[PDB]
RNA sequence: AGAAAAUUUUCAACGGUGGAUAUCUAGGUUCCCGUGACGAUGAAGAACGCAGCGAAAUGCGAUACGCAAUGCGAAUUGCAGAACCGCGAGUCAUCAGAUCUUUGAACGCAAGUGGUGGAGGUGUAAAAACCUUCAUGUUUGUUUCAGUGUGGAA
RNA sequence: GAGUAGGAGGGCGUGAUCGUUGCCUAGAAGUAUUGGGCGUGAGCCUAUAUGGAGCAGCGAUUAGUGCAGAUCUUGGUGGUAGUAGCAAAUAUUCAAAUGAGAACUUUGAAGACCGAAGUGGAGAAGGGUUCCAUGAGAACAGCAAUUGUUCAUGGGUUACUCGAUCCUAAGACAUAGGUUAACUCCUUGCAAUACAAGAAGACAUUCGUUUUCGUUGUCAAAAGGGAAUGAGGUUAAUAUUCCUCA
RNA sequence: ACGUGCAAAUCGUUCGUCAAAUUUGAGUGUAGGGGCGAAAGACUAAUCGAACCAUCUAGUAGCUGGUUCCCUCCGAAGUUUC
RNA sequence: CUGACCCGUCUUGAAACACGGACCAAGGAGUCUAUCAAUUAAGCGAGUGAUAGGGUGGAAAAACCCGUCCGCGAAACGAAAGUGAGUACAAGGUGCCAAGCCGCAAGGUAGCAGCAUCACCCGACCUUGAGUCUCCGACGAAGGGUUCGAGGAAGAGCUUAAUU
RNA sequence: CUACACCUGAAACAAGCAAGAUUACCCGCUGAACUUAAGCAUAUCAGUAAGCGGAGGAAAAGAAACUAACUAGGAUAGCCCCAGUAAUGGCGAAUGAACAGGCUAAAGCUCAAAGUGAAAAUCUGAAGUGGUCAACACAACAGAAUUGUAAUCUAAAGGGUCAACCUGAAACUAAGCUCCUCUCAUAAGUUCCUUGGAACAGGACGUCAAAGAGGGUGACAACCCCGUAGUCGGAGAGGAAGGCUGGUGUAAGGGAGAUUUCAAAGAGUCGGGUUGUUUGGGAUUGCAGCCCUAAGUGGGAGAUAAACUUCUUCUAAAGCUAAAUAUACACGGGAGACCGAUAGCGAACAAGUACUGCGAAGGAAAGAUGAAAAGAACUUUGAAAAGAGGGCUAAAAGACUUGAAACCGUUGAGAAGGAAGCUGUAGAAGAGCAAUAAACUGGACGGCGCAUAAGGGGGAAGUACUAAUCACUGCAGAGUCGAUACGUAAA
């Protein structure tokens, strides 16, 4: 232990010889995954690769501003779509029963998604018989033979261009932002003692 | 690669072996206790000893592979191509370009559909390429020493590299068995084929599709590249690389 | 080469060769057919048999022609009549030969042979 | 100039000791991929055997370096004798049917012992000798039973 | 123009990899040199001899990359040195024979020893073919050898009465029951820390039937207990065993 | 005496005891912080004031020893503080 | 003829009556992984760079393209609650001092980078406050510090290789 | 009291199950010291070695008594991040996760518990009958079972009442595909010279190449032989612990939505105390003993102990579950800037062998004649080994490739009065196919053989210039592609 350099942080203190991980399989592994995926396509041929995924906001204050692919559709949403979980599943839709909708907009996105899905759908019944729910589409669709990816057919755009208005500037200029944030933080701070005062002056 | 590690230990460590201790007029090294075998009392595991473990037994997890910044991979491939275009350089590499005409050497897609080998040969012969190919053929070496037992039997110098633009072209099957020929699809190119041995400049034969896509792929000092999606080629340090011109002009000498 | 399952290792192959079980050996030691026979059966090479007539193509004994006395697969040897050398005590001894240095002038003919030949010609011309 | 030899000693050539160097490799080593697939239907291991001439290693088990089936289609070979040209050679391969001594989780009991019980078979005038069979736990049942366990008609 | 500890700059030499230029059955690598030269030096080039299949330069890449030492590892060799030494256990000698050869083998003739507490005749433990016969190059039998406990080839170990096998001992182990994470461990002849555990008979002769009496295992002794054999003869090698007789 | 033995405890003389707490074979009971001991820290397979075998184990070493090619250049410290 | 103790080692001191070395061949000792830093070459620059993974591809584990996040930089000071580089038209002064321009010269002009110093700024700790409102807790015109900070004040980083 | 029934236990018998093996990876336990703190107790090494019990092809884990408090997310597992962060620690040494976010992978299901009570609707065996006969379908008779089998149900519901709209065991009947195993077949010089014992070498003429990977053939062979490539090709045989998809279609079976006096869910368990132990988990990280021992809008959780008010999230105390993940083990495949017989596994070889130890356990050395044995015929001297002749062979290369050093013998040239070697300087002798040397360049002229010179015209190609043309720079019309915090609610 000699010079000005930063205090070391021990690494190999235990017996690591038993505990090392090697990455050469990676090479072949990637490849394997490829073929797997491909062999899925072939065995699934008429149907799409990835099953239908709703969308939500991310779980953290910092992530809220972004968009994320959900695991499943909210029963509430399937209702507004008019699909039973079971059916949606026979369709290739992904359902999640513990998720709940606390916003109108979160219903909207997924409705739009579901509908979009259905509209673009082709359904093969036992040969030459037709059916009703989510319905069933004409025998000629058998010839249509669509191999498609879900991002192409059922996507989600957003562009950041924020529209400008002057009248509002005239408006917004009359308040004071700092003062605001301050008095607010303040209110949250002293709320408890204040309510307690109300209760105490009331009794 | 690495040296045997097993239940017993790193190789050479496979004895229960002691240090006799100072009293015996023998060295302190570990020996093998036991009876009845000539190996008995023989020095035990350590660098010094016949039949012992190495200085630094060599491991699997030695990190061999390195990763290059994309921009520098590209800049490299570029400067390589740049090189491939000047006669002095490819001649300097030892390629035989004498009967070759105009570099870059570009041809029609008539080539891309070649199937049999004979016509790829006839091709090289016409174009005057074949001289270079001849050379790969006339210097063919048995590898010096160990390499042979290691499954590399022959050292062959590199011949002409062709760059085709059509994904489905047969030029591949065509050139295959010709020693020294090298086939590449324009969209993905290797500094490794471009500058074998890190040695800049090489004989290339190009297609039309090849040659044309070159620009879309890379781009130019006006525009970015498409395929490289934002790659800008190197900004020259000196517009003119003749210091001749610059030392020898009016402005220079008036003042000098 | 096109196939990952094809061993390019000196070791593995040499091994295959010398570790060759008898039946495979017969294949491994085989001779080239005469212009005539080549043309007849549309087959380049054939595994040697003990009743065949052959011509030594290369060696101090090149140019000599005769019947195959012994296919000794273990010793890797083919023996040909009158290809022996004489010893000072007056004792004769055979001189062994590598098939791939031989040429088949006349085959021993019989059903199995004909079938083999037939298969070879078959993939060949077709 | 004890200006010869012997001894001691330098250098070279040849010879002798010795097995370095060079060049090889049916070996090792590491990496990636594929299958996990032993056993009371007796495993893994152990003992003793099995070739015309055989110790070992490998194979095999009284059908004993091997039977059968299948594919290759003429050898094995160190010696000797046969067999095979297709009724098919072979120290060939494949392997899906057989053989599988004494043992070993190891099993009637016992064991530094080929010792010794019961039942059945055999053998005999009767024996001897030979042969087959019997371990423990557990889930069902089957059959025969016990209980001052609970009930209980004639 | 000094220099240990130490540091810096250049260079020499060795594998292997990507390049580039080439050399080799018209003889590569390696090896020997009181042949000729090149570097201040790492080192180099050539010549001759040997050798009999691979080599080499240049630019980079990489390193199990340079040894006089560590009582360093493994292997091989010296001087000491034809030296120390081959001296306990009283002893040998003569002739013949055999053999290339005899102080060391075989017969005979002499002289001595162990002196029935043996250098004798047989066993147990331990050894495992060392036993018998014929033959014999090397090695071994610290001199020697024609000889052998050595080498090669063949052949030898017969039982109602000998012993093992049976019995019990000091002891020990199952079963049953209990303990343990589990493995393991605890009890058991005065038999149990267990216990619905057995044996016999007869008819039947299977079962079954039937009857009687009943708590329940095994191993440990080649000197202990312990049903009955002797003499004579025979083989190159076995015999209280084979043969004969009793 | 031998002490590079005949011998990792022997040999010559001499000596203790010699019908008992005598000598001795086999079988059987005791195993490592444990045995076993008329007690010497004795004995426990040439190992004992804690056997032997393998493993953790290349145990740690402020200490001893070694630390492998050339040239050229610069060139020390044995004092301060804790 | 002149000069010439035995090497290696530890030591103030070795030819030492200090230790290792009878001889020879082959073997034989600062590596490998990670970590931070300084320097050198590379790329890009208020950005930089992926990893995982996707997608293609040579016979082949290469290569070639994609890779919404992430790292590290881009803001700091506080234990923390918290605040944030305070006159929108700022980004300074001074002493040393380089280019360019003047001048034969003497010197004159200018003032980049760095060093020293003074000033301003954000935050910690102190101190002070008209007035304002969602008035009991916040806001803020004016005015300050003997102090504290791995900070502002026209961003210098990020990835790669090598050495110590 | 008997017969008999039922509960409980017992024996023999029939049919099936467990007992050991395996080591790399996996599960449940048990559990240290060396070492680091420069001492040393806590700590560290470390839940690590050793030990024990269980598996599998993977294991385990898994459908929330999870996160998070945000415009939330949503099984488990691996990768990347978060991170060397929060935390733990003689706050010393040193320990040290997770949420959010980017990916790989994707999957969800079965029980207990009011409800057959218009009727045990259930499960197991089964002489047997059909069969693809070991695997399937029925089955007389028997057991199990109301101290309860099967249908509904599992909170995402559900019962009850409607109901659009759906489904199909049985039987009958057509055509097919997937995967595995063992076999069989495929280009083109053996032309010519020279050196070789051998041509696979160096030359001359030829060929094939979706085959110039790699091997073997007396030598560094694409073309002599095996192979390689066309070949996820063609042909033949046998397979599925008895692979997979049709068409009619029976008894029967579902249910979006709608409504409704309905709506029921795991106990010595959860929770608490205490004591150990464990985790970063720190006055409630996990677990285990002992002592308490519940509830039913109850009960968990919301990273500080305890009340009290409000909000958030999930339903524990029963079960199943592919994939992405781990594999120093076994049998296979392929490969490598590995090693190359003191290296590489200890073992290239009758290597876990010979050998040693009472035993547990220890454990080596040892690879290359030649293309072919052609392995040395025969003569001679020897008792024999062997020598001398003679011979094989390209060569003895002869128990064997090369054949270094140390050491030893012979032959040669030298040298020495109680050691040797060595820097500097000369000399002598000895050994020699000799590495240095009076040569080289030119003028004029001569003798020889070959070519055609300078100078002059000429002026392809070259360079330089320069209008007309034309790359590039600049400007830039029309088409097609793209971008755009310009613009629109989007267009
Ligand atoms: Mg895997
Ligand atoms: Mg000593
Ligand atoms: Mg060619
Ligand atoms: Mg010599
Ligand atoms: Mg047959
Ligand atoms: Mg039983
Ligand atoms: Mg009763
Ligand atoms: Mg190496
Ligand atoms: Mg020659
Ligand atoms: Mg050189
Ligand atoms: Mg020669
Ligand atoms: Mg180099
Ligand atoms: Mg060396
Ligand atoms: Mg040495
Ligand atoms: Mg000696
Ligand atoms: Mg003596
Ligand atoms: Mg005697
Ligand atoms: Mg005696
Ligand atoms: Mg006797
Ligand atoms: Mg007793
Ligand atoms: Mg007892
Ligand atoms: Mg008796
Ligand atoms: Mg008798
Ligand atoms: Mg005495
Ligand atoms: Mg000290
Ligand atoms: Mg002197
Ligand atoms: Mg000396
Ligand atoms: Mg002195
Ligand atoms: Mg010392
Ligand atoms: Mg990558
Ligand atoms: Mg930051
Ligand atoms: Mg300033
Ligand atoms: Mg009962
Ligand atoms: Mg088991
Ligand atoms: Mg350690
Ligand atoms: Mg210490
Ligand atoms: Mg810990
Ligand atoms: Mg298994
Ligand atoms: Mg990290
Ligand atoms: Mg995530
Ligand atoms: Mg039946
Ligand atoms: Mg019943
Ligand atoms: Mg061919
Ligand atoms: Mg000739
Ligand atoms: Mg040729
Ligand atoms: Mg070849
Ligand atoms: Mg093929
Ligand atoms: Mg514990
Ligand atoms: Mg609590
Ligand atoms: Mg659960
Ligand atoms: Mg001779
Ligand atoms: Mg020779
Ligand atoms: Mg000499
Ligand atoms: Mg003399
Ligand atoms: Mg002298
Ligand atoms: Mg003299």
């Amino acid at each position: 232990m000699k010079h000005n350099n930063q205090l070391p942080v021990a690494q190999l203190r235990k017996h690591q010889q038993f505990r090392i991980k090697t990455f050469f399989n990676q090479a072949a592994q990637k490849k394997a995954r490829l073929h797997a995926r491909r062999a899925q396509a072939a065995a699934v041929f008429p149907r799409p690769t990835e099953k239908l995924q709703p969308v939500v906001r991310k779980q953290t204050q910092r992530y809220n501003k972004s968009t994320k692919l959900g695991r499943g559709f909210t029963l509430q949403e399937l209702k507004a779509a008019g699909i039973s979980a079971a059916f949606a599943q026979s369709i290739g839709i992904k359902v999640d029963h513990r998720r709940k909708n606390r916003c109108q907009e979160s219903l909207e996105l997924n409705k739009k998604r579901l509908l979009a899905y259905v509209s673009k759908l082709v359904l093969f019944p036992r040969h030459q018989g037709k059916a009703k729910k989510g319905l069933v589409n004409d025998t000629a669709d058998t010839s249509s033979a669509a191999q498609n990816a879900l991002q192409t057919s059922v996507p989600l755009p957003s562009v950041s261009k924020r529209e400008k208005a002057v009248s509002n500037i005239a408006e917004l200029r009359k308040k004071k932002v700092y003062r605001i944030i301050r008095q607010e933080k303040t209110n949250q701070k002293w709320d408890g003692k204040r309510k307690a005062k109300a209760q105490a002056a009331a009794e | 690669s690495g040296v045997k590690i097993s239940t017993r230990g790193t190789a050479g460590m496979g004895h229960s072996a002691e240090s006799w201790g100072t009293g015996r007029a023998v060295a302190r090294i570990p020996r093998v206790g036991g009876s009845g075998t000539h190996r008995s009392g023989q020095a035990a595991f350590g660098n010094q000893c016949r039949k012992g473990r190495m200085f630094a037994p060599l491991k699997t997890y030695r990190r061999v592979h390195r990763r290059v910044n994309v921009n520098q991979k590209r800049h490299a491939v570029a400067a390589a191509l740049a090189a491939s275009a000047l006669v002095p350089l490819v001649f300097a590499r030892g390629h035989r370009i004498s009967n070759v005409q105009e570099l870059p050497y570009v041809f029609d897609d008539s080539v891309e559909s070649y199937e049999k080998t004979k016509q790829a040969v006839a091709f090289l012969k016409r174009v005057g390429a074949y001289d270079d190919v001849l050379r790969v053929a006339e210097t063919k070496a048995l590898r010096a020493g160990q390499g042979k037992l290691r499954n590399r039997r022959y050292k062959l110098r590199r011949g002409p590299l062709v760059v085709y633009g059509n994904e489905k072209s047969t030029l591949t099957r065509a050139l295959r068995n010709i020693p020294g020929v090298d086939v590449c699809n324009v969209n993905r190119l290797n500094l490794l084929q471009l500058a074998p041995g890190g040695h800049v400049g090489r004989f290339i034969i190009w297609t039309e599709s090849a040659f044309k896509k070159l620009n879309e792929i890379f781009g130019t000092y006006s525009t970015t590249g498409v395929q490289k999606s934002g790659y800008q080629l190197q900004r020259p340090l000196l517009a003119n690389a003749d210091i001749a011109r610059i030392i020898n002009s009016n402005e220079v000498q008036s003042v000098v | 080469k096109t196939h990952v399952e094809v061993s390019s290792a000196r070791r593995k192959q040499r091994k295959a060769h010398f570790a060759s079980p008898s039946h495979l050996r017969q294949t491994l030691m085989s001779a080239h057919l005469s212009k005539d026979l080549r043309s007849k059966y549309n087959v380049r090479s054939m595994p040697v048999r003990k009743d065949d007539e052959v011509l030594i193509v290369r060696g101090k004994f090149k140019g000599n022609k005769g019947k195959v006395t012994q296919v000794y697969r273990k010793k890797w040897a083919i023996h040909v009549e009158k290809i022996s050398k004489n010893k000072l005590n007056g004792a004769p001894y055979q001189i062994p030969l590598s098939a791939s240095q031989l040429v088949l002038t006349k085959l021993k003919l019989d059903k199995s042979r004909q079938s083999l030949l037939t298969r070879k010609a078959a993939s060949l011309k077709t």
